């Protein structure tokens, strides 16, 4: 969530409250981290060896073994500290969004009315198939669709938006969630969530996964870290017979110190911290993403698919203007529109009557229920209307009414075509109305674009994602909307099966596409798409179909999704490169130090001019401990991602992180050894 | 069958092709085209093989050009062993052998330069080295000249006659056929 | 060989077996 | 000397690329399952007569075919070496080999290592040297090329499940690449002076009066195929550098060209089959930079040579010890790097007598897994694991899904790639540790100090990495050494062939994503340097603790 913003990574309270848990991550329940389990077993072995020297054993220098064991334990504490810090930041967000379950009141109406039965029930007793009534000011006790009535809803407690979100019965603005506050008037909603599968429970399942699933990239990186651990363990453990033939063999504690300094302890300790911090940053960008696998798979998106009515535009779509045709009066046009829009629950159909009756100041006062015969809006039919009398009234798109009038016997006039493409050039969506194979006229449906998103679409162009606009409007109205929004291309006059066909076409080409939608109409297309950024303002069906749902309802939130996904992958690869690159200075510090009595001629490899073998090995272990702490902020923040070319960005990452892993451990080991020599412990 | 007949058939046919026809065709074409080279480049006087023009022999007389030292198992320049001295740079035994060889060569060649060539003091890779550099062959002119009553010009002309150079100077070194040079020395004596 | 070398080789084989099991599995 | 060395490297690489590009096209035609021109009809008769119906095989069936052929060859070779006293072509009546020696050389010549712990001219008869140890020289090379054919087919085929016919691949390789080229190579070697006969051993009355017994035998026919198929071997104890095996400098140059011929033509064939020549030129550049750097380092080390030679009264300090005078130290260094980077194993010179750096760099070149124009087939599918590591790391640091040649590289590929890479360093370190912990392995040394450990580590590295080259100061004829190196060679080949075949069978089922704007190009100087850095860094950090107690300690002593 954006508002109620998370504090710094170290607010000096959760540091203590999680280091207390880090002290409880010490025992043998580290079996799931092999790189850290190797360090744990080596630290226990060095502790037992130091205890043996303290109580009487063959070798000496119990203080050196004690210091090595203590610093290996400190390495384990630091690598658990990063993981517990990320996990406790996630738990802090979970506790922030966990107090939403407040109310214990819910009305039980037998029929959806203004009011039927005010039987109060606890909100935990609500199950699927029930209806409630929320007044103007009350909070929502469940998540579900709206049956009757509309009301302005303040979703600040969930999304952070101070601006209220309009919810209206029917259409794509019917889903409402709990914790939000009604600000306008009465509202009757349905109960569509059972206890245990609400939107807040989805949020808690995202942020507080007790068995948090590992992404395939994380598992493959873990496999490579295990392989590096195996080769370093063998190359370190076989050093004892080699030095035994050389003379006096190397001590076991020096071998364990070299083993810990060689294996990738850094990335092996910060991997889970990277994943959990990626979830925390993902929720901090107002996205409720079910799977980190989906988050990381969103990083290679090259084509983004957008809805137009519910995603790029707000979806109010007021019927601003009146346009009559030849031989048609505005009274007849308004009457046909009002009769066609009596029982329509779409926002456009409601807007038709609720402005047209006030504009013309005349109203056909009967309700639709008197001699009722009404047909709903189906998206593939793309046409609706009323046929209460023997005469018929229908409204819909140009293609729908044209097919209807060729079926009836008439024809659509060229004057009507001139008015249609004139209002399409103006930008309003035209709905053609018909009565008895007579085209009365069109209605201008003015719609508003969701702010200045042209800069975000230019950012998407710069990042390499080509965005197209999927809609069902005319070819020219969608062209005007695309010109206003600054998108790359569009596909107009598309039935949802054609949208799904376009998804299959772009997916069979090998491209991994992303789709952003809000409505139930686009729900199977979102479920088919690889990355499906649903909208909170949309429908519960689209929210369930999408693998990640927004809360700010931004059309270009895939920018942030790709940001955190590529930050995860780049942080993993960069810390891996740093960890393998670090071993050169560890070799240059330990090998002339470990082989100093068996082979005294190997001191020429001591290019850092370290004081003594014990100081060199102990300084290497100290740097191996401290690099984890110095890279906790990078693991918890992610690396700095800029929209560069793939080759140039790889070159930048190689330069920065490879040269850091080469030169930085030299400087760190030399500074630590110099500080130790100055202090006098070595 | 079902994966066993093709396996046995392919293995048996490849065995026949690469252990019958191919070495038999190679041998037939070799003996037909280059029989002297294919038979070992043997050198004969009368009906007695005096050696190969490629292998090389142990030479210790004063009137014979000496080759590189050999580290074969039973005797120096033994074709039944054909190994080399696998002695390390850090091995003191190699330094002892090099010092002994240098002392022996300086005793045997007093009129030559005191800087012995490394060819005559380093054991070759196979032991059977028939070749030395022309510089190493011209280093031992005075000993052979004093033992053979020949001229320096005659000895250098004989070495240049029995000197083989590669196609280009960087894929090898100029070499002197030691056995052929000593046989030519014997023929010039006779 | 004394008990120390046997214990070291046993520990190395146990670590290698655990690491190979971890590489094979998706823990 | 530096100018001569640079000219030698440049000439060798230029002639190598010129000779290897048409062979690259020819091998690409066999990868694409298109018969060679003029081989149509003969194939139809021969495959039908054998019982090979050109049915396509999965990775499991392909791998079982390769393993069955190799086990049949192992059994045939082992029983032939045991019963060599009962077979013809024995003009010396040499006895049958012992069980340990016979098993070791059978595993050597089947697993393409061709390690030899004996003396050939006093151990092996003409039948066991020609119908054995040369048939396997063809067969192990053909098996390696068949496995890399399966891998390249996996990279070029989309969404299928089969990998072609292993028997068809082996027959095509052996009859149309391995035999007709090695026939010309053997004929040139016979012309230059190599042996090819079946005569008994020729007694020689020398010039001085001593008697020596010259050994005869079919030398050039085996020499051509051990150079073509990157095999070790040799009729004699000296692998190369015997005058009857490597008579002239032209023969040595042709030997080096034949050693790098098929491993370079395989990269050319891979680049042609993929449709992008940059995909093969990347591998060639990545191999060539490391190769040139290693050749220069070994050349400089051998030119500096023994520091005690000038002190003890010699003319120069050039390390002429253990090298032939028919070549130079420059040519010896180049041949040593060629055979230790190519998993060949033939020695122009005793590597034991090399300097510390010039023994370290060949040893390290074996230890990195033989990827620098490596073993025949095996070099390409060994560097095709480091390429998978590089594309995984680069895909992570660009934020994209890891991807090579369009196909994704997921968890199963990483698991099998790690398992394939782990086999050779694990065997090297365990074999060296077991030889260091055992007196039967420790008593085979010849040179004292760190260099005996260098001998042991070199032997175990060459066995595990299928090189076969040796310092030869190690007395590896012990039963313990024979069994240890046999286990190392067997696991080091057949624990890499199996997971590469599993990688191929999991990669055939994938599809190739087309090139996009954000896809990382797997060619160019950046990716060449990235793959070079990955290879050198992995091969360093695995073996610096092992190399710092041997050749490094000897150099600093
Ligand atoms: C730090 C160390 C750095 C190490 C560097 C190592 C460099 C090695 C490079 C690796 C090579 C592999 C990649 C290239 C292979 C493919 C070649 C190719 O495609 O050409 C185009 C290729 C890229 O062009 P493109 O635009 O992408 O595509 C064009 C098509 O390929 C157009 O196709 P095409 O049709 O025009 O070509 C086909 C055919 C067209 O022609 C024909 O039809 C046939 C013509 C030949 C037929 C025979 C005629 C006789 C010719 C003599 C050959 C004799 C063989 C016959 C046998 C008899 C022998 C007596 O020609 C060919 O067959 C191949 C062309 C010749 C290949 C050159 C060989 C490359 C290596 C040689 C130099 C290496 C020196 C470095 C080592 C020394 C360093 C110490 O360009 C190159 O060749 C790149 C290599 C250039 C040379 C290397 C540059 C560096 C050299 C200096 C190194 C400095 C090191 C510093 C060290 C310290 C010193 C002080
Ligand atoms: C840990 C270490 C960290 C490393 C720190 C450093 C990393 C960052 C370096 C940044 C350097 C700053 C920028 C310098 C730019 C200027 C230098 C340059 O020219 O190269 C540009 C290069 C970017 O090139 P690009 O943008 O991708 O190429 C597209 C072109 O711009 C335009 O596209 P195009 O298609 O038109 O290109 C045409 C042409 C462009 O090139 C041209 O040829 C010029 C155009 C001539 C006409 C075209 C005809 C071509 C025929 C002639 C070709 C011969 C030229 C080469 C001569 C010999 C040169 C050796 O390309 C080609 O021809 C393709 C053939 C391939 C060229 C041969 C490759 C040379 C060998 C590379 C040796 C590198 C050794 C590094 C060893 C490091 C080991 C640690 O940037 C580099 O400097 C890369 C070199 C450094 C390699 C990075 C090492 C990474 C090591 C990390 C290992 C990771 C460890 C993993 C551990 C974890 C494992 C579990
Ligand atoms: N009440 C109504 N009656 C009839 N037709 C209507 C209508 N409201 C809209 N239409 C028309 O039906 C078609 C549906 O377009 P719509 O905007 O719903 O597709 P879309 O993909 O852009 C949004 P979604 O996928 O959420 O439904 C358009 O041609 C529109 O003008
Ligand atoms: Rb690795
Ligand atoms: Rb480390
Ligand atoms: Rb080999
Ligand atoms: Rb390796
Ligand atoms: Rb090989
Ligand atoms: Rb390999
Ligand atoms: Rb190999
Ligand atoms: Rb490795």
């Amino acid at each position: 969530m954006s508002r109620k913003q998370l504090a710094l990574f170290e607010p000096t309270l959760v540091v203590q409250a999680l280091k207390e848990a880090v002290k409880k991550l010490n025992p043998q329940a580290q079996w799931r981290n092999p790189v850290m389990f190797i360090v744990w077993i080596g630290s226990l072995l060095t502790t037992c060896i130091s205890i043996a020297m303290a109580s009487g054993a063959m070798p000496g220098n119990a203080l050196f073994s004690a210091a090595i064991s203590g610093w290996l334990w400190i390495t384990v504490l630091f690598a658990n500290f990063a993981e517990a810090l990320a996990e406790g930041r996630s738990k802090a967000q979970a506790n922030s969004l966990k107090g939403v379950k407040k109310t214990a009141f819910a009305r039980k109406l037998r029929e959806p009315k203004y009011g039927a039965a005010a039987d109060k029930v606890p909100a935990d007793q609500l199950r699927k198939g029930d209806i409630v009534l929320v007044e103007a000011g009350d909070i929502i006790p469940c998540d579900g669709e709206v049956i009757e009535g509309g009301a302005s809803v303040d979703e600040s407690a969930i999304t952070g938006e101070a601006a209220p979100v309009i919810r209206e019965s029917g259409g794509d603005f019917a889903s409402v969630t709990g914790g939000t506050r009604i600000l306008s008037d009465w509202l009757v909603i349905e109960c569509s969530v059972n206890p245990g599968e609400t939107f807040l429970d989805r949020m808690i399942a995202m942020v507080e996964g007790a068995q948090r699933r590992k992404t395939p990239n994380e598992i493959a990186l873990t496999i490579l870290l295990i392989a590096l651990t195996i080769v370093f363990l063998l190359a370190t453990a076989t050093l004892w017979p080699f030095s035994a033939w050389g003379g006096n063999a190397v001590s076991v504690t020096v071998l364990v110190a070299l083993l810990v300094c060689l294996i990738p302890t850094t990335i092996g300790g910060l991997l889970s911290a990277i994943g959990v911090a990626g979830m925390s940053r993902m929720l901090g960008a107002n996205v409720i993403a079910t799977s980190g696998r989906a988050v990381e798979a969103a990083g290679d998106v090259d084509v983004l698919l957008l809805d137009k009515t519910g995603t790029i535009t707000l979806g109010n779509r007021q019927a601003s203007e009146f346009i009559p045709a030849q031989g048609v009066d505005e009274k007849t046009l308004a009457d046909a529109a009002q009769l066609a829009s009596l029982a329509d629950e779409t926002p456009e159909g409601r807007s038709i009557v609720i402005l047209a009756k006030q504009r013309f100041n005349l109203r056909e006062r009967d309700v639709q229920s008197l001699h009722a015969t009404f047909v709903p809006f189906t998206a593939q039919s793309r046409m609706s209307g009323i046929n209460i009398d023997n005469r018929m009234i229908r409204k819909g798109s140009v293609d729908a009414i044209r097919r209807h009038v060729e079926a009836n016997g008439g024809h659509f006039p060229t004057d009507v075509d001139q008015k249609v493409d004139q209002v399409a050039r103006q930008g309003a969506t035209p709905l053609v109305v018909v009565e008895g194979s007579r085209v009365l006229g069109v209605i201008a449906l003015k719609d508003i674009v969701k702010g200045g998103i042209k800069e975000r679409f230019a950012q998407l162009r710069k990042m390499g994602i080509k965005t197209v606009m999927i809609t069902g409007d005319n070819r020219l109205t969608a062209a005007a909307i695309a010109a206003e929004a600054g998108v790359d291309d569009f596909l107009a006059e598309a039935t949802p099966e054609a949208k799904l066909a376009l998804i299959r076409q772009y997916q069979a080409e090998g491209r991994l596409v992303a789709m952003t939608g809000d409505g139930t109409n686009d729900a199977p297309a979102l479920a088919q798409a690889d990355v499906a950024v649903a909208m909170n303002s949309g429908t519960q069906a689209a929210k369930e179909a999408g693998n990640m749902v927004d809360l700010d309802s931004n059309p270009t939130k895939l920018i942030e999704v790709v940001h955190i996904g590529k930050q995860m992958l780049m942080t993993r690869g960069s810390l891996t490169t740093f960890s393998i690159a670090n071993d050169v200075a560890k070799y240059f510090a330990i090998i002339p130090a470990a082989f100093a009595a068996t082979y005294p001629q190997l001191n020429a490899l001591n290019i850092m001019c370290l004081h003594s073998p014990d100081s060199a090995i102990l300084s290497a272990v100290i740097f191996n401990a401290l690099i984890i702490v110095f890279l906790i902020p990078l693991a918890l923040k992610g690396v700095s991602y800029k929209p560069l070319t793939a080759s140039a960005m790889l070159r930048r990452n190689l330069w920065i992180y490879g040269l850091g892993g080469l030169l930085v451990p030299f400087i760190g080991i030399k500074v630590i050894d110099l500080l130790l020599t100055v202090c006098g412990l070595v | 069958m079902s994966g066993l007949r093709p396996a046995l058939s392919t293995f048996i046919f490849l065995l026949l092709i690469t252990g019958g026809v191919y070495p038999l065709l190679t041998t037939v074409l070799g003996q037909w085209w280059f029989p002297w080279q294919a038979n070992g480049s043997l050198i004969r006087e009368g009906d007695t093989v005096r050696g190969s023009a490629l292998i090389g022999q142990n030479f210790t007389g004063n009137g014979y050009f000496h080759g590189r030292p050999s580290a074969t198992a039973e005797m120096p320049y033994n074709p039944q062993a054909s190994g080399g001295s696998n002695l390390a740079v850090s091995n003191p035994e190699l330094d002892k052998l090099i010092a002994a060889r240098v002392a022996a060569l300086r005793a045997a060649n007093p009129d030559a330069s005191a800087s012995v060539p490394v060819e005559l003091v380093t054991a070759s890779a196979s032991g059977l080295d028939n070749n030395i550099t022309p510089q190493a062959a011209a280093w031992q002119i005075p000993r052979v000249a004093k033992a053979r009553n020949l001229s320096v010009e005659q000895l250098t002309q004989l070495i240049a006659k029995y000197s083989q150079q590669p196609l280009v100077k960087y894929i090898g070194q100029p070499v002197v056929n030691i056995v052929e040079l000593n046989l030519a020395l014997d023929k010039l004596d006779e | 060989m004394s008990a120390g070398v046997i214990t070291g080789v046993l520990l190395v084989f146990l670590l290698l077996g655990y690491l190979v099991y971890a590489l094979i599995n998706a823990e | 000397m530096a100018a001569q060395g640079f000219l030698l490297i440049a000439t060798f690489l230029l002639v190598l690329m010129v000779l290897a590009r048409p062979l690259g096209s020819g091998l690409a035609r066999l990868i694409n399952d298109i018969p060679l021109p003029g081989t149509t009809g003969v194939e139809r008769v021969l495959f039908r007569a054998l019982g090979v119906s050109d049915r396509e095989m999965n990775w499991k069936q392909y791998l079982c075919a390769i393993l069955g052929l190799n086990m049949l060859g192992l059994a045939v070779l082992f029983f032939m070496l045991l019963g060599q006293h009962y077979l013809p072509l024995n003009p010396q009546q040499l006895p049958g080999l012992s069980w340990d020696l016979a098993l070791n050389t059978a595993v050597s010549f089947v697993t393409n290592t061709n390690w030899q712990s004996y003396s050939g001219e006093t151990t092996l008869s003409y039948f066991s040297q020609m119908a054995g140890l040369t048939v396997q020289n063809f067969l192990s090379a053909a098996s390696g090329i068949a496995v890399i054919f399966a891998l390249i087919r996996a990279f070029t085929r989309q969404s299928m499940s089969t990998l072609g016919n292993a028997w068809v691949d082996l027959l095509r390789i052996t009859l149309w690449v391995l035999v007709p080229v090695a026939l010309l190579i053997a004929l040139f070697f016979i012309q230059q002076g190599a042996l090819q006969n079946f005569l008994p051993y020729q007694a020689v009355n020398t010039v001085e009066g001593a008697q020596q017994l010259l050994p005869m035998g079919p030398v050039a026919s085996q020499e051509a195929i051990k150079m073509l198929g990157t095999n070790d071997g040799g009729f004699f104890n000296a692998n190369s550098s015997h005058p009857f095996e490597n008579p002239t400098a032209l023969t040595n140059f042709v030997q080096m060209l034949a050693i790098f011929l098929i491993p370079t033509a395989l990269c050319f064939a891979f680049g042609e089959v993929m449709g992008d020549r940059r995909q093969g030129r990347m591998l060639l550049w990545a191999m060539s930079v490391i190769f040139v750097i290693c050749v220069g380092v070994v050349m400089w080390a051998e030119v500096q040579g023994n520091p005690h030679l000038l002190a003890l009264g010699t003319d120069s300090s050039i390390n002429m010890e253990g090298k032939e005078s028919r070549f130079g130290v420059l040519v010896s260094s180049l041949f040593a790097v060629v055979t230790t980077a190519a998993s060949c194993g033939a020695v122009i010179a005793m590597h034991d007598s090399f300097t510390a750096l010039g023994g370290m760099v060949p040893m390290w070149l074996m230890q990195i897994g033989e990827v620098v124009f490596g073993g025949v087939g095996s070099g390409l599918y060994g560097m095709m694991l480091f390429v998978l590591l590089a594309v995984f790391i680069a895909g992570l640091m660009i934020g994209r899904t890891p991807e090579y040649l369009g196909k994704k590289i997921d968890v199963r590929e990483m698991k099998l790639t790690a398992l394939a890479i782990l086999v050779t360093p694990t065997l090297v370190l365990m074999g060296a540790a077991l030889a260091m912990m055992t007196d039967a392995g420790r008593s085979a040394m010849l040179n004292p100090g760190p260099h005996g450990f260098s001998e042991v580590l070199y032997a175990v590295s060459s066995a595990a990495n299928n090189n076969g080259s040796a310092f030869a100061g190690l007395s590896a004829n012990s039963p313990f050494w024979n069994c240890l190196l046999a286990f190392c060679m067997f696991v080091g080949r057949f624990g890499v062939i199996i997971p590469v075949m599993a990688i191929a069978g999991s990669l055939v089922s994938k599809k190739s994503q087309a090139a996009s704007s954000g896809t990382l190009p797997t060619h160019g100087p950046l990716f060449v340097g990235l793959l070079i850095g990955t290879v050198l860094l992995v091969g360093a950090l695995t073996f610096i603790p092992a190399l710092a107690l041997g050749p490094v300690a000897e150099y600093l002593s």
